[PDB]
């Protein structure tokens, strides 16, 4: 949901250690730019997303 | 029909690894298998102590 | 998660440290000794007076 001014906060995954996407917003592109870390579990209970 | 419960096993994880402290009351299947197209299926009976990676 | 450290031995004075993952919140660890005792194995042989 889109406010007039606000701030929208998604959440993503990745596998990519500099993951770098364009971001599609209904209309437009914008693009998202930053730098991954390794996570603290070596083995987990879930699948891969 | 009511039937026992082992211990809980001591699971130690490491780097595409899980280690596995077995300490049996009774001896008790340990049956693991990958979930690929290849399982390699361990079908092992277990009746003391034993350390499993 | 492995973190070694060193502390110089002197008793009073507070010993400050964090540790930092690399992608989460760095914890503070404090250190401050009070009193560092040296204790030898010690055996009687005799006593003597007057």
């Amino acid at each position: 949901e889109l406010t007039e001014q606000g701030s929208a906060t998604i959440h993503f995954s990745t596998a990519n250690i500099h993951p770098e996407f364009r971001l599609q917003i209904c209309t437009s592109y914008v693009t998202c730019k930053g730098d991954c870390h390794p996570p603290k579990d070596h083995i987990v209970t879930h699948p891969q997303y | 029909c009511t039937v026992p419960l082992a211990p809980e096993p001591m699971i130690t994880f490491g780097f595409r690894s899980v280690s596995l402290k077995l300490h049996p009351k009774n001896p008790t299947y340990l049956i693991t298998r990958q979930l690929a197209d290849e399982p390699h299926y361990t079908h092992e009976l277990i009746s003391e102590p034993a350390v499993r990676n | 998660y492995e973190h070694a450290t060193t502390m110089p031995s002197q008793a009073g004075i507070s010993y400050n440290t964090i540790v930092n993952r690399a992608g989460y919140a760095p914890l503070p660890i404090s250190i401050t000794p009070t009193k560092i005792k040296l204790i030898p194995t010690v055996n009687l042989e005799y006593v003597t007076c007057h």
